[PDB]
C-alpha cells in the first residue's frame, strides 16, 4: 500500500456516504409535512372525472398522470369459520382489506404533456425526449412509496382513500424500447400538538425521567454547566443560588 | 435551608397533559390544564390512583407553588420554581415551557 | 410460523401449572 | 453445573429450607421473666455469604 | 400525510451498585462517557410480562446485526448488572415499559445475522438478597411493623395502605429476605404485595382505587372481550369472602402507562362495568410482529379504598 | 347402507357440593331447569389420560362455536364446581367415558371463532380436601384401618380385598389429608390405591383379577403390540420380586368400557398372554382426528386374586 | 479418489452388576455367545450432554428399522442394566464417545418404520446408591477424608487434587449417598467434583490444569466463538473472587476425544488465548444431520494447577 | 401439523421425568 | 424441521431453569 | 523486591483504545488516549465501571509509571514498564507498541 491509495479509500468512502445524506435526508422532510396529498388518476378523466383533476394545484393536491393504463384491477376478500356454527349467529366473519392493482406506461413520445400532471413540472415543450420523462416518474414514484403517503385513487366508477403502496416494479424490456412498463399494488388502510383546547382529551406519558440535556442532566453525563450569558446577573444571582441551589 | 437542584420538567403544550414523576424517592402523578381566558397553567398534584387530587394551584413565575403545603405527609418537601432562562420579563406561556424554551420548571430538594 | 409453536408451549405449561397448583383449602 | 434439569431443583430446595423451616437452635438468655417462666433467646449461629452479606436471627 | 408507524428505543446504562438508601435505575442511565448506547432502527422482539405477586416483572429481548463495538461493551460487565431502560410508542412519544438489570445475555452468530438475547428483571437483586433481623412484643402496633419492614427493602414507596390501630396479638420475629416474610404477612392479613418497575405497592385484595383508563373501539381495543378464569385451579367455597375468584380478558395496542394495581374500565357493547388489573404482557416486533398489550381483569367486591 | 361414523353427547349439571355420605356425580346431571345442557353435532378434540396412583384422572376438552346462552350459564358458577359427564361409540351407543368437575375454564374469540377450554378433574375436590385425624394401638387388626380411613375419603367403593388377619404392630396416627396417609400405606404393604371414574380401587401389586377383554384384529387392534418399559427408570435389583417392572403397549379404537385396574387379553400373531392394564389415554377428533384409545399393559407375576 | 464420510459402531453388552472393586464398563461388552450385538449401517441419531456437576451424564440415541432378534434381546433384561459403548468418527477411526447403562428404552412401530428409543446414563446407578456412613474428629487430616469417600463411591480415580495438610476444623458425620456428601464438600473447600465416562474427576474451580487441543479453521471449526454467559444468572459481587463467572461459546467438528475438564487453546482471528472447558454436547445424524460438537468454555484466574 | 409439535413437547416432557426420577433404592 | 421446534423448546427450558435459579449471595 | 514477568500488552493504533485486562487476579480497565501536539500515549486507570478513572499518567520509555502510586486498594503493586526491542535510543511511538513492534509494554509482579 501507499498514501497514494489512502486518499482515494476515502473517496470511495466520502462520495458513498453522500448518497444516503441526498436520499436519506429527502424522505426526513417528505414525513415532516402532512400538509402534501398526492393523488393518482388511473383511466376516470374524460368522463366527467375532469370536474376535480380542475381541482389540483402545484403544491398542495400533487397530481400523477401516466401516459397509457392497460389494466386495473379491484378485490374484496372475507372469511368464516369452517366448523357449523352453533345457531342467529351471523357474527362468524370477518372482512380483509380490499386490494387494488394497475398496470401502465410511461413513454419518451407523449403525446398529451398537459402541465397539471407533476410529472410535467418542468419538461420541455419541443424536445420530449432531452427531458427524460421516465426518469422523473421513478425520482417521485419511490418518495412517495418511502415516506408512506396515504394515497387517494381517482378511477372509472368509484373513489378510494387512505391507499398506501407496497410494491411496484419497473422494466426495459428489448420490445418496446423508449419506454418503461409499470406495476402498483395497493391496500386499504383502516387508520383510526397544537389543537384547541375544547377538543382536548385526558392523556397520558407514563413514567419521566429528567427531560433534555438540561441544568442537572448535564452532570450525570459529566458535562460542565453551560455558562449564564451576562444579560443581567445582579437581581437572579442573589436569588437563584439562595433559593434553587446549584446541581452539586 | 440549603437546597440542591434534583429534577426538571418539560411541557408539550397539549392542554391536558398527565403523566407520573417520582420525586425524593417518592411517586406522585401531575396533571396540567391550559385556561384560555386566563392563559395559564393550573396544576394538580396527588398520589397514584388516588380519588382526587391532594393540591390544585395556578402556576406563576417566582412564585413558591409548595409553601402553604409543606404539613401533609403526601407533599414533597423540596422547593418548586418558575424562573425564565431568557428576559426576566416574560411570563410563562403555553409553549415557552421547558429546558431551553425560554422557562425553566424546576425542583429542588434539601439536603437530608 | 413461531406463533404455532409459542402456542403449543403456553398450553403445555398451562397444563404443568394446573397439575401443581390444585385443589386445597389455602 | 446449572444446566441439568436437577440442579435447578436442588438449589431451589436448598435456599427454600434457608429462609424456613427453622427447627431446632443454640441461643444464650438476655431477659428472664420470673412469674410466669419464660426467657428471650438471641441465636448464636450465623454465615457470611461470599457476596459480603450476612444472616442475623433476631431476638426472640 | 403519513401513516402510523411504529417507534421505540432502549438504553444501556451503568452497573447498578445497590448502597444504603432507595434504588433508583433512573441515574444509573449515564455512562463514564456521558451519553448511553441508545438502539432506534434495529428490528427488535421483546416479551414483558408484568403481575402483583413476590416474584419479579420479566422481560425477554431480542435485537439482530448489533454493531461489534455495542457487543464488546456487554462481553465486558458479565459479572455486573447493567441498567436498562426500554420505550415504546407511536411515531411521536414513547412511554417507559420497563426498568431493570440485566441478569442474562448470550451472542449466537451463525453465518448470516448474529442474534443478541437479553433476560431483564425488575428489581431482581434487591428482592432476593434483602437480609432482616427484627422482633416484636405483645400489644405492637401492626402498622409499625409494615413500615420497618419494608424500609429494610431499600425501594421508593408507589403506594401503601396503613391497617389503621391494628395491633399484634402474638410476639413476631423475621430473618432471611425481607421480601418472603411481607409475602408470608399478606396472606394472614388480605393485602397484596408486589414491586413493580421500582415502586413497592401494597394494597389490599378485594378492595380498588377512579376511571383511570377506558377502553372502547377508539381506544384501539382488538377484539371482544372473553371471560376467562384468573387462576388454573379452583378452590373449596363455603358456598375471605371478599377474595377475587373471577376476571376477564382484553387486548389493546402497546400502551406502557398502565400497571397492574391500576383501575380500568371498559365501555364495550356487551360488558360494561369496573374491573382491577391483575397481569400484562407487552409484545412486540418492530418490522414484523404484533404491537399490543394483554391485561387480565378481575373482579372486585370489596370498599373502594 | 350407511357407513360407520362416529358420535358423542356431553353433559353438564349442577354444582357439585360435597356432604356427609359418598359423592355421586350422577344425581348432579339435571339442572334447576331439568334437562342438562346437551351439546351433540359441534366439533369437538378432547384427550382424558387415566391412571392408577395418588393423583386423579384428568381430561381436557375444546369445543367450537358454541351459544351464548351457554357460554354466559359458564360465565356464572366460575366460583363452583359444575359437573359434567361424556359419552362417545359409534352411531349406535356411547360409553361413559369420563365424570369429573370443571376445574378450569376459558374463552378465546380472535376474529372468525371462538374456542373453549376445559380442564376436568377426577374426584379432585374429595381427594384434596378429605381431612382426616386417627389413632390406634398395638395389636389393632390393620383390616380394621383401612376400612376407617377409606370411609373418611367419602367415596364410593369400587373393590377392595382386605389385609386378612394382619395386625398393626407399632402404634400409628394418621392426620392431613386422607389419600396421602393411604397412598403411604400402600408402600409398606404392596397393595395399589387409586380413584377412578368416582370409584374408589385398592388391590395388590403383582397379582391379577377373567379375560374381562379379547384384543385382536377383529378386535379393532390398530398396529402390531410393541414392548414398552413401564417406567421412565430403572431400579436396582438383587440379582418385593413380585412387583411389575415389565409391560407392552397396544392401541385400540375408543372404546370407555375399559379401567386401569382391569384385566386383558392379547391375541395376536406374535405375542399372546394376559396382561394388567396400568394407563390409558382417549383422544378424539370429531371432524378431523383419531378415535382411538391407548393402553399401557404390565406383566403380572403373582396369585390370581 | 474418495470423499469424507462419517462412520461410527455401537456395542451392546451383558447386564452391569456391582460388586466390591471398581466398576469398569469395558469388561462387560462380550455377551455370553462372546462377540455383541454391533449395529454398523443404519441410520441412527443421537444426542449426548456432558457436563461437571452431581448429576451423570446422559445421552439419547435412536435406531430405525432394527432387526427383530435384537429388538427381542432387549425386550428381555428390561430389569437389568444392559452396557452399552459408542463410537464416531470419520472412516478411518471412532473414539470412544459414550460408555454407561441403558436407563430406558421403547419402542413404537407405527406402519412403515420402526424407531428404538435410548437413554444411557454416566454411571447412574453407582452414583444414586452407594451409602456411606463415616465420622471423624477434630484434628483429622481433610486429606484423609476425601480419600476415604471416594474409595466408597466404587469407582476408578480419573484425577484427584489433595488438600495438602489441610486438617478439620469441627467433628464430621456423613451418610446417605456418597455423592451427595461429595458434592457438599466441594462448595465449602472451593473443589469441583464430577464422574465423567467411568472416572472421577476431583479438581480446584479457578485454576486449570498445556494446549491438549487447539481449535482452529484448519481443526474443523464452525463459525466464530461469541461471548456466552456460562449461567443462567447473575450473582451479586462485592464490587472467593476466583470463581468462574465468564465464559465464551465454540462448535467443532464431532471429536469424541475431548472431556469437560480438559483445556483447549482458541487460535482465532478475534479471539485469542486458553479457556477451560465447562459443558460438550454430541450430535449426530448418520444419514441427515449434523456431525458436530458444541463445546462451552470459561476464562479461569486461578493458579496453573 | 400439530401432531408433530405434540410429539416433540412430549419427548421433553419424558426427559424431564427421567431426570427427577432416577436410580434409587426406593 | 423439527430442528425449529427443538429451538424453541431449549429456549423454553432456559427460561425455566432462570426462573429457579436467580439473585441469591450462595 | 523479586519480581517475574507476568503480562504483555498491544496496540493496534486507534487513537482512543479502551478494554479491560486481568492483572493479579484483579481485573482492571484501561484506556488510551494519542495525544497529537506531545505525540505520545496518555493512559487511564480504573476499575470496573467507575465512574472516574483512578489514576491517569504519560507512558515513557525505562520509567516505573506505577512508582507514586502504590499505597492504593485498588492498583496493581507489580512493575509496569516501556523498554525496546530494537536500538535503545527509539522512543515510544503510535504503532510501534507491541512484542514485536520495537517497544515492549510489560508488567510483571512480585513473588507472594
Amino acid at each position: 500500500i501507499s498514501p497514494a491509495q489512502q486518499a482515494q479509500a476515502d473517496k470511495r468512502a466520502r462520495d458513498a456516504a453522500a448518497a444516503k445524506r441526498k436520499q436519506d435526508t429527502e424522505v426526513s422532510n417528505a414525513k415532516s409535512r402532512e400538509d402534501i396529498q398526492y393523488t393518482m388518476f388511473v383511466s376516470g378523466l374524460r368522463r366527467g372525472r375532469l370536474n376535480e383533476f380542475e381541482r389540483k394545484n402545484r403544491t398542495d393536491d400533487l397530481a400523477i398522470l401516466f401516459d397509457s393504463v392497460t389494466t386495473h384491477t379491484y378485490t374484496k376478500d372475507y372469511n368464516k369459520s369452517s366448523y357449523a356454527v352453533e345457531s342467529k349467529a351471523s357474527d362468524h366473519v370477518t372482512t380483509q382489506d380490499g386490494k387494488f392493482t394497475f398496470s401502465g406506461t410511461v413513454t419518451d413520445s407523449p403525446y398529451l404533456i398537459d402541465p397539471r400532471n407533476m410529472i410535467d413540472r418542468d419538461t420541455d415543450k419541443e424536445n420530449p425526449m432531452l427531458a427524460r420523462r421516465p426518469a422523473k416518474a421513478i425520482e417521485i414514484l419511490e418518495l412517495i412509496a418511502d415516506s408512506h403517503q396515504l394515497v387517494t385513487l381517482v378511477t372509472e366508477d368509484n373513489i378510494l382513500s387512505n391507499y398506501v403502496i407496497t410494491s411496484f416494479q419497473v422494466d426495459r424490456s428489448s420490445e418496446a424500447g423508449s419506454s418503461i412498463n409499470v406495476q402498483v399494488t395497493l391496500e386499504e388502510f383502516r387508520f383510526k400538538r397544537t389543537s384547541d383546547p375544547k377538543k382536548a382529551k385526558n392523556a397520558n406519558t407514563g413514567t419521566k425521567q429528567t427531560a433534555e440535556d438540561g441544568a442537572v442532566d448535564d452532570s450525570a453525563k459529566q458535562k460542565r454547566q453551560t455558562p449564564y450569558i451576562g444579560k443581567n446577573a445582579e437581581t437572579k444571582e442573589r436569588w437563584e443560588n439562595a433559593a434553587i441551589g446549584t446541581t452539586d | 435551608r440549603t437546597v440542591v437542584r434534583t429534577f426538571d420538567f418539560e411541557l408539550s403544550g397539549y392542554p391536558d397533559e398527565t403523566f407520573r414523576v417520582v420525586l425524593d424517592s417518592v411517586t406522585y402523578e401531575l396533571r396540567f390544564m391550559w385556561n384560555e381566558r386566563d392563559e395559564s397553567w393550573f396544576m394538580s398534584l396527588g398520589d397514584i390512583g388516588a380519588q382526587r387530587p391532594t393540591i390544585t394551584s395556578k402556576l406563576t413565575c417566582y412564585s413558591d407553588i409548595l409553601a402553604p403545603y409543606r404539613y401533609l405527609d403526601n407533599v414533597p418537601d423540596g422547593n418548586l420554581y418558575l424562573w425564565p432562562l431568557g428576559d426576566i420579563r416574560t411570563r410563562a406561556g403555553r409553549f415557552n415551557i421547558g429546558p431551553l424554551k425560554g422557562i425553566q420548571m424546576t425542583y429542588s430538594s434539601l439536603i437530608e | 410460523l413461531r406463533n404455532m409453536v409459542r402456542a403449543v408451549v403456553d398450553e403445555n405449561n398451562q397444563f404443568n401449572f394446573n397439575m401443581l397448583i390444585q385443589g386445597g383449602p389455602n | 453445573y446449572a444446566d441439568r434439569y436437577d440442579a435447578a431443583f436442588g438449589i431451589y430446595i436448598s435456599r427454600f429450607l434457608r429462609n424456613n423451616v427453622h427447627t431446632n437452635i443454640r441461643g444464650k438468655v438476655v431477659g428472664v421473666n420470673y412469674s410466669g417462666p419464660s426467657v428471650d433467646v438471641q441465636p448464636m449461629a450465623y454465615t457470611e455469604f461470599p457476596s459480603g452479606t450476612t444472616d442475623r436471627y433476631p431476638v426472640i | 400525510m403519513r401513516a402510523m408507524e411504529r417507534t421505540y428505543t432502549l438504553v444501556i446504562g451503568r452497573p447498578v451498585v445497590i448502597g444504603e438508601k432507595p434504588v433508583n435505575i433512573e441515574k444509573f442511565a449515564n455512562t463514564s462517557k456521558g451519553d448511553a448506547y441508545e438502539i432506534k432502527d434495529l428490528h427488535i422482539e421483546f416479551n414483558v410480562k408484568k403481575d402483583n405477586s413476590k416474584e419479579p416483572n420479566k422481560g425477554y429481548v431480542t435485537v439482530y446485526n448489533l454493531s461489534d463495538e455495542v457487543v464488546n461493551y456487554l462481553s465486558v460487565n458479565q459479572r455486573e448488572s447493567l441498567a436498562v431502560m426500554l420505550h415504546a410508542g407511536y411515531n411521536g412519544d414513547e412511554k417507559l415499559i420497563f426498568s431493570g438489570t440485566v441478569e442474562y445475555v448470550e451472542d449466537d452468530f451463525p453465518e448470516e445475522t448474529r442474534t443478541t438475547k437479553f433476560i431483564l428483571g425488575d428489581g431482581t437483586l434487591n428482592l432476593t438478597t434483602a437480609t432482616t433481623a427484627r422482633s416484636y412484643r405483645k400489644g405492637t402496633p401492626v402498622n409499625s411493623v409494615l413500615n420497618d419492614l419494608i424500609a429494610d427493602l431499600k425501594l421508593p414507596k408507589g403506594r401503601v395502605i396503613d391497617f389503621g390501630n391494628q395491633t399484634l396479638q402474638t410476639s413476631m420475629a423475621f430473618t432471611g429476605n425481607a421480601s418472603q416474610n411481607l409475602a408470608n404477612l399478606a396472606k394472614n392479613t388480605g393485602s397484596t404485595f408486589s414491586v413493580q418497575d421500582g415502586a413497592v405497592y401494597w394494597t389490599k385484595e378485594g378492595s380498588r382505587f377512579n376511571v383511570m383508563f377506558e377502553i372502547s373501539e377508539e381506544g384501539g381495543m382488538v377484539g371482544t372481550p372473553t371471560p376467562k378464569q384468573p387462576s388454573s385451579s379452583k378452590k373449596l367455597i363455603k358456598a375471605h369472602d371478599i377474595k377475587e375468584d373471577v376476571g376477564m380478558t382484553v387486548s389493546t395496542l402497546l400502551n406502557g402507562a398502565i400497571l397492574p394495581e391500576s383501575t380500568v374500565y371498559l365501555n364495550t357493547r356487551y360488558h360494561k362495568g369496573f374491573y382491577k388489573v391483575a397481569e400484562l404482557t407487552h409484545r412486540g416486533g418492530y418490522e414484523t410482529g404484533d404491537w399490543i398489550t394483554e391485561l387480565g381483569l378481575v373482579e372486585t367486591r370489596g370498599e373502594l379504598i
